[PDB]
């Protein structure tokens, strides 16, 4: 309730944080410990774009 | 405002003039003498007190009380100031 | 008429003087007596702290 | 008993580790612990406990409520050994000034203020 | 020791025959400016307790002073010791010793009585009046004084 | 666990349990060189001792 | 790090500070 | 040996002999008035610390003129909010009125701080002595001292 808006009911994070951590958790469900940095490397150049 | 000057004393009353003098000069001077509470001041009258250092001064309590270390010292600029009755007014 | 004491206290009633502000007289709160602020110009504190003796 | 306790630093805003304890008993039927504390600006707070809870009073309020002396006379009793230590002189003039700043210029006004501030915890008749 | 003096306890034992010694709670004198000193004493001299109780007064041009011989304000060095005044003639070597009294003189002001009626100050609250014992006078600790301000802003 | 905390008196040691009137002792001290706490100590206080009689500050003594 | 009280980037209102108290009470402030 | 001299930390109180604070009230204007302090720092001779430190006295005085007075002005500013060399040190703050230093042999220096009359009062001697115990002239970061006096052998070498 602290880190979310109470009008539009969204998380007030930057969206890249949410999508990166979502994809990293999806990868860590299947134990692929390699790709949690690879996703970060993809998102940093995608936000540089 | 105004200074609260006062005389308001219901059971109390003033005191007249006596034989103390305010006459000062180069002949006499003052000495504050502090003594014990049970000290009889009359029984030094034929004895000699010092004015510097120490002296075991003979005295007369019931038998003898010659054990009296009389001390003497420079003034500490003590604020205890003598009030003498005036010579121009009683 | 006057008294001699510490200059951070009023000489007439012994009360604490307040700290000297913009004006040129410090007024005692209790007795109502004005202290000239030029009388503060006589103090020198002159403290000294040694760290290592010379000998 | 003058002692040093670092846990006293976690007790106020500028409390030091220095302080003088005191265990006062009255004819072996009362016992009250009390502490003076030292503050970094040379000010002394007076701890006292009433019904297992602590209260912190500046020293000038207690010293000004106990006697009908002038402020200069209370000053001369606190600097009495160390006449020339000007830090102590400024500190005890500041402690006497704290009470003056709160409109307590007599003993009776200090007693009135201290009875006003401690009547709820103290529970006298009204 | 070379200096000495012949003692002589002169002066009869009486109340105002005692010399009077004066202090002041606000400082040293350094200048006696037209201070009218007046010493009052009780009317009853027949009971030993209420006699030998005196009050010394002094009026300056701007503030007046009062000192007792008794009660709260008297000195412990009047009871635990006994003070004398030695008048010493340097020619005759005579120490005329008179009895002495020491007064500590306090400044006298008017009295205040306006807060006797003014005593009700939002007395409907009882434990919201507990905030008086949780401020810079009679504070409980740093925790209580820093936390009971506006209920930690909740 | 109670080593050094639960101590025992020696055979000669004893606890003061008698109670007396000490009304004569401060006047006795002032008959000696102890100046009363109101009176001037006749020396600098930096060359004097504070006197305490049972948590009552009696006066000051020339060292 | 990322779950903090911030301004909303979507509706652009101020940060409504939510406070817990005594593990039993949540209070919110209406922003201006 | 020069490395052991260069790695040992030196504090400011290690080379100070004494600090002479001299506060005087000075109301030189009809409106403005100031607390004129003066701070005579006095140092040991360098012969008392050639054997452990590597300081020449002018290096101490350059430390005083550059870093310590900036620390002192920052400290009084933190408490507040609730002949070409002499110019170069007086320009670091508006209130510093005068500077003196031993131009001959450099064992003393003397500022005059000259603060205004604030409402709160603090001890300038306490700040000066606390900073003089808290200041470091030079130190390698994270090293407090150094000792080469061990002559332990491994295989009798
Ligand atoms: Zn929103
Ligand atoms: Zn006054």
């Amino acid at each position: 309730l602290r880190g979310s808006c109470l009008n539009c009911h969204m998380l007030t994070c930057p969206r890249a944080v949410i999508h990166l951590l979502l994809c990293q958790l999806r990868v860590l469900e299947v134990g692929a410990l390699q790709a949690v940095y690879e996703l970060e490397r993809i998102l940093n150049r995608f936000l540089e774009e | 405002s105004c200074p609260p000057n006062f005389t308001a004393k219901p059971p109390a009353s003033e005191s007249p003039r006596f034989s103390l003098e305010a006459l000062t000069g180069p002949d006499t001077e003052l000495w504050l003498i502090q003594a014990p509470a049970d000290f009889a001041p009359e029984c030094f009258n034929g004895r000699h007190v010092p004015l510097s250092g120490s002296q075991i001064v003979k005295g007369k309590l019931a038998g003898k009380r010659h054990r009296y270390r009389v001390l003497s010292s420079c003034p500490q600029a003590g604020e205890a100031t003598l009030l003498a009755p005036s010579t121009e007014a009683g | 008429s006057s008294f001699q004491s510490d200059l951070d206290f009023c000489s007439d009633c012994g009360s604490v003087l307040p700290l000297p502000g913009a004006q040129d007289t410090v007024t005692c709160i209790r007795c109502g007596f004005n202290i000239n602020v030029r009388d503060f110009e006589g103090k020198v504190v002159k403290t000294s702290v040694v760290f290592h003796q010379l000998g | 008993i003058a002692m040093i306790r670092p846990k006293w630093k976690t007790r106020g805003p500028g409390y030091t580790q220095y302080g003088v304890s005191m265990h006062c008993v009255r004819e072996e039927h009362s016992a009250v612990n009390m502490n003076l504390h030292y503050l970094e600006n040379g000010t002394v707070m007076l701890n006292f406990i009433y019904r297992k809870e602590l209260f912190f009073l500046p020293l000038g309020f207690a010293l000004k409520a106990l006697v009908s002396f002038s402020d200069y006379q209370i000053f001369q009793e606190l600097i009495k050994g160390k006449e020339d230590d000007s830090f102590l002189r400024n500190s005890v003039s500041q402690m006497l000034r704290i009470v003056m700043e709160e409109g307590c210029s007599t003993q009776k006004q200090v007693l009135n203020y201290l009875g006003e501030c401690f009547r709820v915890k103290l529970n006298v008749p009204d | 020791v070379l200096p000495s003096a012949r003692w002589q306890y002169c002066g009869a034992p009486d109340g105002s025959q005692r010399a009077v010694l004066v202090q002041f709670s606000n400082g040293k004198l350094q200048s006696p400016g037209n201070m009218r000193f007046t010493l009052y004493e009780n009317k009853d001299s027949t009971n030993p307790r209420k006699r030998n109780q005196r009050i010394l007064a002094a009026e300056t041009d701007r503030l007046s002073y009062v000192g007792n011989n008794f009660g709260t304000g008297a000195l412990k060095c009047n009871t635990l010791c006994r003070h004398f005044v030695g008048i010493l003639n340097k020619t005759s070597g005579q120490m005329e010793v008179y009895d002495a009294e020491l007064f500590n003189m306090q400044p006298l002001f008017s009295d205040v009585s306006v807060e006797s009626e003014l005593a009700l100050e939002s007395q409907t609250k009882t434990y919201r009046e507990k905030m008086d014992s949780c401020i810079e006078a009679f504070g409980t600790t740093k925790q209580k004084r820093a936390l009971n301000t506006r209920r930690m802003n909740r | 666990e109670p080593c050094g905390l639960m101590n025992h008196l020696t055979a000669v040691c004893e606890v003061v349990t008698q109670f007396v009137y000490t009304a004569s002792i401060p006047a006795l001290l002032c008959n000696l060189g102890v100046t009363p706490i109101d009176g001037a100590p006749h020396r600098s206080y930096s060359e004097c001792y504070p006197v305490l009689l049972d948590g009552v500050m009696v006066g000051w003594v020339d060292k | 790090a990322h779950m903090n009280a911030k301004r909303c980037p979507h509706c652009k209102t101020g940060r409504s500070v939510v406070r817990k108290e005594h593990n039993s009470k949540l209070t919110i402030t209406f922003p201006a | 040996k020069s490395l052991k001299k260069q790695l040992t930390r030196v504090c400011l109180g290690e080379v100070l002999q004494k600090i002479d604070v001299q506060e005087s009230f000075c109301m030189e204007e009809k409106q403005n008035k100031f607390q004129v302090y003066q701070l005579r720092f006095q140092f040991l001779p360098h012969a008392y610390y050639q054997q452990e430190k590597c300081l020449r006295p002018e290096d101490i005085l350059r430390f005083m003129e550059t870093r310590f007075f900036k620390l002192l002005m920052e400290s009084i500013k933190k408490k507040n909010n609730k002949e070409r060399r002499v110019q170069a040190v007086r320009e670091i703050h508006p209130f510093i009125d005068d500077y003196q230093y031993d131009t001959e042999e450099s064992l003393w220096c003397q500022v005059t701080v000259k603060l205004p009359l604030m409402k709160i009062n603090f001890d300038m001697s306490s700040l000066v002595v606390s900073l003089a115990h808290g200041a470091v002239i030079y130190a390698t970061k994270g090293i407090t001292r150094c000792l080469l006096n061990e002559t332990t052998n491994n295989k009798n070498e």
